[PDB]
């Protein structure tokens, strides 16, 4: 019976732009998670009515952008699905554990990138992105970023900006 | 395009109950996530009560223990059930569906919007 | 929750001074940049300056290096942009913008996008209208 459960529970979720694969072999389908689906904000599959479970965290507003055919930082530069995906998404709110006080500056996004990632591509890279024409040289300037930026979760913000912990699987 | 129509709405007494419904159309009502906000004058929409394909259900702490949400499938109907109501209860709720498997609370999350019934607590 | 409401624009001479402020409500963030931006039409928006709650370091545009410098007020939660020696490509509206800063291990790196614009306060420089 497929090890679900682990990748549900896992007490630490990675940044987008670092997003988490775990490999599962073969495995008896445990279908206890779909009948559970009421536990979660999002829980949506494609192409049904070889596993692998990536996860990550990202904001709420973002949540949308975790499906076939997506636009937007996330889909575009952190994690992409292939069109012909197989599979499910599923979300919830994660607030209670990755927000905190002040801000939580651990969870990452990828702002900038030259081109779009391939499906299920991954770019942990930190190169100074040169947004206009002169070469950064690893210098950051109005035309020279980070190409990461912080999520910096509060505690009170509005549930667009709260943190979202999703799990994805391919089979 | 799946239409949500909304009906019970009124003025009632403190303490009193009231049962709003929402009726919607569309082939693929049983397999939605319905949900039910409600938004006050000056207040901001705010996420009331919702249930899914499998009935289960997940509440505002504002309102757990004295609404209750439920389905009927054969009528493609969800209905809200508002007891003890106080007039911080007062606002304009709308029904919501989802084409979704999960229990949205977020209203981001859902798909398609019904026109809102009035609810006055004097 | 936050708040940015920008003042202090107004119609000046080429070669005089403005001092503009930004007053912020809400900053609960620990790490934050706070920045000055400009947009007139028909021109892109162009950073003009920022300062950031890490190591208070701030950083000006080419542009306007050596004439405009952003500070904080030491007692109330107001920061302000002094332009001097304004030129008529110096015409916009002026934005203040907040956000996080970016922590990367034990290194703060400086934002791209902000949460948070205020509404702009119009700078016209001009020697009529
Ligand atoms: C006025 N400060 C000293 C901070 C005041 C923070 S508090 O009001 O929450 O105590 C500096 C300052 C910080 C941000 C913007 C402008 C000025």
């Amino acid at each position: 019976l497929c090890p679900f459960g682990e990748v549900f529970n896992a007490t630490r979720f990675a940044s987008v732009y670092a997003w988490n694969r775990k490999r599962i072999s073969n495995c008896v389908a445990d279908y206890s998670v779909l009948y559970n689906s009421a536990s979660f904000s999002t829980f949506k599959c494609y192409g049904v009515s070889n596993v692998y479970a990536d996860s990550f965290v990202i904001r709420g507003d973002e949540v949308r952008q975790i499906a076939p055919g997506q636009t937007g930082k996330i889909a575009d530069y952190n994690y992409k699905l292939p069109d012909d995906f197989t599979g499910c998404v599923i979300a919830w709110n994660s607030n209670n554990l990755d927000s905190k006080v002040g801000g939580n500056y651990n969870y990452l996004y990828r702002l900038f990138r030259k081109s779009n990632l391939k499906p299920f591509e991954r770019d942990i890279s930190t190169e100074i992105y040169q947004a206009g024409s002169t070469p950064c040289n690893g210098v950051e300037g109005f035309n020279c970023y980070f190409p990461l930026q912080s999520y910096g979760f509060q505690p009170t913000n509005g549930v667009g900006y709260q943190p979202y912990r999703v799990v994805v699987l391919s089979f | 395009q799946v239409q949500l129509v909304e009906s019970g709405g009124g003025l009632v007494q403190a303490g009193g109950s009231l049962r709003l419904s929402c009726a919607a159309s569309g082939r693929t009502f049983s397999n939605d996530a319905l949900g039910w906000f409600r938004q006050a004058p000056r207040k901001e929409r705010e996420f009331v009560a919702a249930i899914n394909w499998n009935s289960g259900t997940y509440y505002a702490d504002s309102v757990k223990g004295r609404f209750t949400i439920s389905r009927d499938n054969a009528k493609n109907t969800v209905y809200l059930q508002m007891n003890s109501l106080k007039p911080e209860d007062t606002a304009v709720y709308s029904c919501a569906a989802a084409s979704d498997y999960g229990l949205p609370r977020e209203d981001f999350l859902y798909d398609y919007w019904g026109q809102g019934t009035q609810v006055t607590v004097s | 929750q936050v708040q940015l409401v920008e003042s202090g624009g107004g119609l000046v001479q080429p070669g005089g001074s403005l001092r503009l402020s930004c007053a912020a409500s809400g900053i609960t963030l620990d790490y934050y940049a706070i920045g000055w931006f400009r947009q007139a039409p028909g021109k892109e928006r162009e950073g003009v300056s920022r300062i950031r709650s890490s190591d208070g370091s701030t950083n000006y545009a080419d542009s306007v290096k050596g004439r405009f410098t952003m500070s904080r007020d030491n007692a109330k939660n107001t920061v302000y942009l002094q332009m001097n020696s304004l030129k008529p490509e110096d015409t916009a509206v002026y934005y203040c913008a907040y956000g996080p800063l970016t922590k990367y291990g034990s290194s703060w790196y400086w934002p791209y996008e902000y949460d948070y614009w205020g509404q702009g306060t119009q700078v016209t420089v001009s020697s009529t209208s």
